[PDB]
DNA sequence: TTGCTTATAAATAGCTT
DNA sequence: AAAGCTATTTATAAGCA
């Protein structure tokens, strides 16, 4: 971007809506890429303030979530709290 | 760099009954 | 990247594993960003060939997946094709 | 692998209007 | 909330330490 921006709730509701749309797309774009590049399935679920649901699925959303439900073994599970720290490092 | 257990154990249960019936 | 790469199953299993890890992180990073910037909840579910599960949640996978049980009407859903498609169209 | 380093390819903040 | 357009900031293929 033409200027560096910290990561914190964009205040101007106008700009916080222009950005949600722009990025949401890029996010899904990368998802899709990661999906094809490394041949893996991905489900992406987004919820905005107004609780409007947005989603993506490399192929089918119902399939991925199902497989997910019946998945009891362990696995990598991150959060923003986590991600924030992992970033405070490199 | 924290890993962790499955995402949930109960919620996963509720999520499923839904997904299936959604048919 | 130091060179442009098409998007198709990375063949060299070595490189297709280095990339999965690198990107998967960046993806989650952006998710996290979109999450904080536009104050919205996001769940990200990844599955590799070996069916190893990887996931992210702006706060807790519990909340979202559960919160996805109520408002199940996706104001926007996308498949790998929509994206692929929307990629040229524009 | 196990990583760090660093050119290039990419994503995008802030303007037009 | 809508489209392009840089100027810059990021994300990252290859390198090679």
């Amino acid at each position: 971007g033409r200027k560096k921006i910290q990561i914190s709730r964009i205040l101007d509701q106008r700009n916080r809506q222009v950005t949600f749309t722009k990025r949401k797309f890029g996010l899904m774009k990368k998802a899709y890429e990661l999906s094809v590049l490394c041949d893996c399935e991905i489900a992406l679920i987004i919820f905005n303030s107004a609780n409007r649901l947005f989603q993506y699925a490399s192929t089918d959303m119902d399939r991925v979530l199902l497989k997910y439900t019946e998945y009891s073994e362990p696995h990598e599970s991150r959060t923003n709290t986590d991600i924030l720290e992992t970033l405070k490092r490199r | 760099s924290p890993k962790g257990t499955g995402a949930s154990t109960e919620v996963k249960q509720k999520l499923q009954e839904f997904l299936l019936s959604k048919s």
